[PDB]
């Protein structure tokens, strides 16, 4: 009876400190087994990374926020407006499945802490973001998009822009559209459709992969839908708030948890392409990110895009 | 206390107007006297304004219909002299008296009971020609017509005939764009003005009501039906009234429900 697992990480542990430097204590917890998938997110303020990767890494609904595995915020920090996750922090579930959770992207809260504190703080924080995107995109296998509001018009630009300043037949990590805090009229077919048609009409060069994967509809979301009503089914997902006269007792929309539960489980099963012309293990995997995080972080298109600006 | 109702009176007629309102409505013959003086007053301001007498009138309705609350042969009489001289004024065009005039012929009509054999051609003229250009007015206003409809629904029973429903219930009808405005109050109180208008107990009266209801109920459901290319149904609730209109979807949407 020597087959006994290595060890179930009660907290996670932050891989990236807010230096922006590299964090060698997860190596303990990786072991030397082959086909592994990683995940990443990129959002903004209060868009809610956080209780997405503990809701679904490894906590329930149920379960208090003062417990998740990844620190989110509170009620008494919100007044402040000041972001709650700085760098990047890493968990192991206890199926082998690598998470991450970033820092938001242009917060202004984190540049008024730099204020009182190399030209402006305002290059620094946008080569920051350009930093960690490309991080992400290099060494991932599907980022889920978090928002608060459709229609953003800022966020494609972003993703867009982030993969022409990657390291190095390429490799796209796949990219998945989540949108939290959804409202009743976003659940309407008028609505989807108008959306997908925007998201096709805004990513048409992304160059990703963001198509025929995680299909919303595959998923029994809409019973009544027919999967010919959309043009092109691309990989969106729906998060609501967590759980009158003219229309009483009608929520308009699926439970919190059905959903959350459904995203978990689409998510857990996505697929694992090879990174790189190379069998990696989880501590050469672990090897591979700390040299390509030192080659983005001494790039030279980096500094070339932040002197443009 | 016969004597110092003139003090508060025109302390009245002059934000704090409520706390003076509730204490002579609770402090408590002499009142028809002291309403006759005020009825020639008012009278005498429309007679000569044929422009700053608008404060005066204002303050006298208020007055007025602050007296009234503070509590059966000239009731009638008032408020036609009331109606007649408000719709004469029609160059003023001001909405503080016309507010004030509907609070008091509400209440007015509001304290009898529906046992009589009043006037109703007069108050449903003016009602009408209130309505018809009742559009771009303040919430104050809306809230006040609404309300003072729904007296009027309330006490005349038995005796509105089915031209009025007939008409009130018509794209014509400023209550149907009414509907649209996006305050909470607005529409609470045009549901209630709904139910009265449906709790009626004449059937000859009400099949209009209803058969009008239910053509724009099957016009909004025939609009949502074309909509998505597929032909139209239940033939047989139409209404002549809605042969052709054009309603989004949303409008139509929150119509159905609304029904
Ligand atoms: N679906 C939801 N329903 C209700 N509240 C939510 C939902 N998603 C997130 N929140 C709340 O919004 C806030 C999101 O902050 P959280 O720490 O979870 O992640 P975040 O927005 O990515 O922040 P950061 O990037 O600063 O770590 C929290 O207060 C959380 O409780
Ligand atoms: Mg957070």
């Amino acid at each position: 009876a020597k087959l006994l697992p290595p060890e179930r990480m009660k907290h996670s542990i932050k891989l990236v400190d807010d230096q922006m430097n590299w964090c060698d204590s997860a190596i303990e917890y990786l072991l030397d087994q082959t086909d592994v998938l990683v995940v990443g997110v990129l959002g903004l303020q209060g868009t809610g990374k956080s209780m997405v990767m503990s809701l679904l890494s490894a906590n329930t609904p149920e379960e208090d926020q003062r417990t998740y595995v990844f620190r989110a915020q509170s009620a008494e920090m919100k007044e402040r407006g000041g972001n709650q996750t700085s760098g990047i922090d890493f968990f192991i579930t206890q199926e082998r499945i690598v998470f991450l959770d970033t820092q938001p992207i242009l917060s202004p809260s984190i540049l008024d802490h730099l204020i009182n504190n190399y030209n402006l703080p305002h290059t620094y924080v946008e080569m920051q973001s350009l930093q960690i995107a490309a991080f992400l995109f290099t060494v991932c296998h599907v980022v889920i998009v978090v928002q608060d509001w459709f229609t953003d018009l800022s966020l494609y630009r972003f993703l867009q822009t982030a993969e022409m300043v990657k390291p190095s037949t390429e490799y796209y990590p796949h990219l998945v559209f989540l949108q939290n805090k959804a409202r009743r009229e976003d659940f309407c077919p008028r609505k989807l459709r108008q959306m997908h048609l925007m998201i096709d009409q805004l990513m048409a060069h992304s160059h990703l992969r963001y198509k025929g994967t995680l299909s919303m509809l595959q998923c029994n979301v809409f019973p009544g839908l027919p999967p010919d009503f959309l043009d092109s089914e691309v990989n969106l997902f729906l998060v609501p708030f967590m759980d009158f006269s003219l229309l009483p007792g009608y929520r308009g929309h699926p439970s919190f948890q059905s959903l959350v539960s459904k995203l978990r489980s689409q998510v857990m099963s996505m697929a694992r392409p090879q990174l790189s012309h190379t069998i990696l293990t989880e501590k050469n995997w672990f090897h591979y990110a700390a040299r390509i995080w030192d080659g983005v972080r001494k790039s030279s298109a980096l500094a070339e895009y932040s002197r443009l600006l | 206390f016969s004597t110092n109702f003139r003090d508060t009176v025109d302390i009245l007629v002059g934000s704090l107007t409520q706390q003076v309102s509730g204490w002579l409505q609770s402090l408590e013959a002499f009142s028809t006297t002291l309403l006759g003086q005020f009825l020639e007053d008012m009278e005498a301001y429309a007679e000569d304004l044929s422009s700053v007498s608008l404060p005066k009138l204002a303050a006298l309705l208020r007055v007025f219909s602050t007296v009234v609350r503070s509590i059966a042969y000239v009731t009638d009489v008032l408020y036609r002299v009331m109606r007649c001289v408000t719709a004469a004024n029609q160059v003023f065009f001001s909405e503080a008296v016309l507010t004030a005039a509907n609070e008091c012929v509400g209440v007015l009509l509001g304290s009898l009971d529906p046992s009589m054999t009043i006037h109703c051609d007069m108050v449903i003229t003016y009602g009408l020609d209130q309505l018809e250009n009742c559009q771009t007015c303040g919430t104050d206003y809306i809230i006040s017509v609404l309300n003072l409809l729904t007296l009027i629904v309330e006490q005349i029973n038995t005796k509105l005939p089915s031209s009025f429903v007939e008409k009130l219930f018509i794209p014509s009808s400023k209550l149907l764009f009414l509907r649209y405005h996006k305050e909470k109050e607005v529409v609470a109180v045009a549901h209630a003005v709904y139910q009265a208008v449906l709790s009626l107990k004449n059937i000859p009266v009400l099949e209009t009501a209803y058969k009008l209801i239910l053509g724009e109920m099957t016009c909004a459901l025939n609009n949502l039906l074309h909509s998505l290319q597929l032909p139209e149904a239940c033939s047989e609730i139409k209404h002549e009234a809605f042969k052709n209109h054009v309603f989004n979807v949303d409008n139509a949407k929150f119509v159905v429900i609304f029904d």
